[PDB]
């Protein structure tokens, strides 16, 4: 699972 | 999904992923019903026999997805939860009767080609489509096998089965809040929901207004694709006032 | 019902395009619309 960009949250 | 196919792009725009923050992980499916409300199964959040009990914080909602595993760089939208509501008479102690829960997002989500809500049935819609023999559609990123993980969102079309037949396949007590779906061993054609699919939608397309309607919530089954066995779903039209009521009291 | 522009897909219903297996559902409601 690719991590989610702190800039999406 | 067991014996399903990969979904087309924008095929199920209400499809939602229930995602664990850490360990970052696929919890269950869910469905978007407006820009601030999500619908799922109560057992995805609370299951005391297994010590399962998630709060707002433990979770993340991911909308507009196609790939299971990849961050979908300008497609998907991630939302945070404002509040969780479970049916007050959800029966976890015995047959998962009333397996339903609402989720109120912190901020309204914007629709797009890949993001769009499904309709909630009215009494008349329920009345003409919820019939033995009529087929509905299930989607999810769950197991492909009873006992791996698909790459893209899967889809399967299944028939509603007669109550007696449902009743006759298990030792569990079935309620009016449930409906079962699947192919018979005679019919030799198959498919089912599987682990990780739980809580997504069972939808139907109305022939009268050519609109998509959510009739069921993937609820429970014994095994995945077992002959002589069926999938059970939460009967959404029967829980409509409860839904109507929480949105009335706490939102929109 | 569900919502308001509810259940009409921007890539199908909106453009009058069908998905690859929706005809299987409609023929079971003993041929749709």
């Amino acid at each position: 699972y690719e991590p989610i960009p702190e800039e999406a949250a | 999904i067991v014996e399903g196919s990969d979904a087309e792009i924008g095929m199920s725009p209400w499809q939602v992923m229930l995602f664990r923050k850490s360990p970052q992980e696929l919890l269950c499916g869910a469905s978007l019903i407006s820009d601030r409300w999500v619908l799922t199964a109560a057992h995805c959040l609370l299951y005391p026999p297994w010590d399962k009990n998630f709060t707002e914080n433990d979770l993340l909602v991911r909308i507009g997805k196609h790939s299971r595993t990849r961050y979908e760089r300008n497609i998907e939208k991630i939302s945070m939860l404002e509040k969780i509501y479970i049916h007050p008479r959800y029966n976890w102690r015995e047959n998962l009767d009333r397996d339903i829960a609402l989720m109120k997002l912190k901020k309204p989500v914007a629709f797009s080609d890949y993001i769009h809500p499904v309709c909630l049935p009215d009494r008349e819609t329920a009345a003409s489509l919820l019939q033995a023999g009529y087929k509905g559609r299930v989607t999810g990123w769950g197991n492909l096998k009873e006992t791996g993980q698909p790459s893209v969102l899967q889809v399967v079309n299944l028939p509603i089965v007669e109550r007696p037949v449902c009743k006759d396949s298990t030792r569990i007590r079935i309620t009016d809040n449930m409906f079962c779906a699947g192919y018979k061993p005679d019919e030799g054609k198959r498919g089912d929901a599987c682990e990780g699919d739980s809580g997504g939608p069972f939808v139907m397309k109305s022939p009268f207004n050519n609109r998509w309607y959510q009739m069921g919530i993937v609820s429970w089954g014994e095994g995945c694709d077992r002959d002589g066995k069926y999938g059970f779903y939460t009967h959404v039209f029967r829980l409509k006032k409860w839904i109507q009521k929480v949105i009335d009291q706490f939102g929109e | 019902s569900g919502e308001a522009d509810c259940g009409l897909r921007p890539l199908f219903e909106k453009k009058s395009l069908e998905d690859k297996t929706e005809r299987e559902l409609l023929e079971s409601y003993i041929d749709g619309r």
